[PDB]
């Protein structure tokens, strides 16, 4: 069982390696230990399936049952999995597990299943997160990215300007926090100007879907 | 006398089945072709609609689309 | 256009007994200034057969409105028991939020809700005519169905 | 790989293929021109016209399905009924 928790720690770090094979395999690996013991439902299996998916999402994205066939399966377990839980940590888990699917639609160019995935992703996670969250900002910019895809042009630069106004008001929550806080006077500007760097390609996203 | 219908019942079990259904009950089939006759039936006569004001003989996919925005959208939140 | 812009619902006191009003936090924007007149509605489908047993619980009409964001709490009495069908009392239904500018029916939000028994003995042995004051009602609020309409802004 | 039973995969939503159409086009058409033969008029549907209108049928009811099973998820019933059907309708912003 232990080993289980070694093959996911492992498989997180080889995604964040790049060794996208190798996080597959230490996923699915831990995923059939979690399933052959708890039961292909129970909620010990959740991270896993939810891990095991999104490494096969980046091996079908690096190649450019299917590998988003099955990347498909285990989010969609893992969301059935974390949703049946009535806990925070659960409900956001299932929030990135519908980001996840949402993404593994558009590598599907299935585009209206992406919007709802996205828009179950964000529903989920402005009900249970501030409204200056990044993770707000980058659910914007995957829906307006699913906009585009789907030729809705108009709320696609809608949700980028979302993702550009939540991404101002953290700006400003974070130069207040930096001018009211004694003891932490960088992390928050080095943050601000990190958010000041993403928003300019943001911007020429909305011009590109201006553009059409 | 004309009990024509356009989709089928494995058909309606693939598209239960996409949406997540486990199981359906005998009365599915009729209940969805029904909504389905009604769907169709808002979108033809927009479509037709559109196509006599141009004054085309041809319903056109251009046509259809126009019909299928006047059908309302739904989204799984506010936000998006 | 888009015109008038709903950011959220919050739906309040919930669960909540049957005989509990309906309240929403509702948060919207408007572009710019309206000349003509919003219409907020709450309906209550007492029956999923028929559309016949709807029951518009409470409407407010403003105008104009002026541009900027707006925050009320739209309050309505629970529907009338005397008009459900038994049949659909206990169990799940839907609840309505319309808005309307100019007429025309723009944003329909909708929320399951689950009226049910608390105690126990009820639950497995339910009442032949259904009793109201032990219905709970338990809106499902994590779910909203935000249907949005073409109309014309002007 | 490891993939889950097919038990489990009952439990989740079937995975959509890009390429396929889950309604079949000649009785779907069919009935398309018969609705139009209904509406007294004597127009053809181009071919792709009719494809529009099969994705556009099929990604509605995918998507009332999904509420469907919701609806039927709440009130802990196993298998969906033509009262989950029309709640999923009259939720989606349905009207008569």
């Amino acid at each position: 069982d232990s080993e289980a928790k070694k093959l996911l720690g492992l498989g997180q770090k080889h995604l964040v390696m790049g060794d996208i094979p190798a996080a597959v395999n230490a996923f699915q690996e831990a995923a059939s230990l979690l399933g052959k013991k708890y039961g292909e439902t129970a909620n010990e299996c959740g991270e896993a399936f939810f891990f095991y998916g999104k490494s096969l999402l980046e091996l079908a994205r690096m190649e450019n049952i299917g590998n988003l066939e099955l990347a498909w399966d285990m989010l969609d377990l893992a969301k059935i999995i974390f949703k049946r839980q009535e806990t925070k940590e659960a409900q956001l888990y299932a929030a990135q597990a519908h980001l996840k699917l949402g993404e593994v639609s558009v590598e599907s160019e299935n585009y209206v299943q992406a919007v709802e995935e996205f828009q179950s992703c964000l529903n989920l996670q402005e009900q249970y997160l501030e409204a200056h969250d990044r993770l707000l900002a980058e659910t914007h910019y995957q829906l307006g990215l699913a906009y585009g895809y789907n030729s809705q042009y108009d709320e696609a630069v809608a949700q980028f300007s979302k993702s550009i106004e939540v991404i101002e008001n953290r700006m400003a929550v974070l130069n207040e926090q930096v001018k009211e806080a004694e003891g932490s006077s960088a992390e928050y500007k080095k943050e601000i100007e990190e958010l000041k760097e993403l928003l300019p390609e943001i911007r020429e996203k909305i011009e590109d879907a201006k553009e059409s | 006398r004309d009990n024509i219908q356009g989709i089928t019942k494995p058909a309606i079990r693939r598209l239960a089945r996409r949406g997540g259904v486990k199981r359906i009950s005998g009365l599915i089939y009729e209940e969805t072709r029904g909504v389905l006759k009604v769907f169709l039936e808002n979108v033809i006569r927009d479509a037709v609609t559109y196509t006599e004001h141009a004054k085309r003989k041809t319903v056109t996919a251009m046509d259809v689309v126009y019909a299928l925005k006047r059908q309302g959208r739904t989204l799984y939140g506010f936000g998006g | 256009m888009a015109k008038v812009q709903v950011n959220n619902v919050v739906v309040l006191d919930n669960p909540s007994p049957f005989y509990n009003p309906f309240q929403f936090e509702i948060t919207f924007e408007c572009i710019e200034d309206l000349s003509e007149d919003l219409e907020w509605k709450i309906i209550y489908v007492g029956s999923a057969e028929s559309e016949e047993y709807d029951q518009v619980l409470d409407s407010v009409l403003v105008g104009p409105v002026p541009a900027g964001r707006h925050m009320f709490v739209f309050q309505a009495d629970a529907p009338n028991p005397g008009l459900i069908p038994d049949a659909d009392a206990v169990g799940v239904t839907v609840v309505l939020i319309t808005c309307t500018y100019r007429g025309q029916e723009f944003i329909r939000v909708g929320y399951y809700v689950n009226n049910e028994y608390t105690e126990t003995e009820l639950r497995e042995n339910p009442p032949v005519k259904p009793d109201f004051s032990k219905l709970q009602r338990n809106i499902l609020a994590s779910n909203p169905r935000v249907t949005r309409f073409h109309i014309n802004w002007e | 790989r490891y993939r889950p039973g097919t038990v489990a995969l009952r439990e989740i939503r079937r995975y959509q293929k890009s390429t396929e159409l889950l309604i079949r086009k000649l009785p779907f058409q069919r009935l398309v021109r018969e609705i139009a033969q209904d509406f007294k008029t004597d127009l053809r549907f181009q071919s792709s016209a009719v494809m529009a209108l099969q994705e556009a049928c099929e990604a509605y009811l995918v998507g009332l399905f999904e509420d469907t099973n919701l609806c039927a998820i709440h009130a802990k019933r196993v298998t969906i009924m033509p009262k989950d059907i029309q709640l999923a309708r009259r939720i989606r912003g349905e009207r008569a």
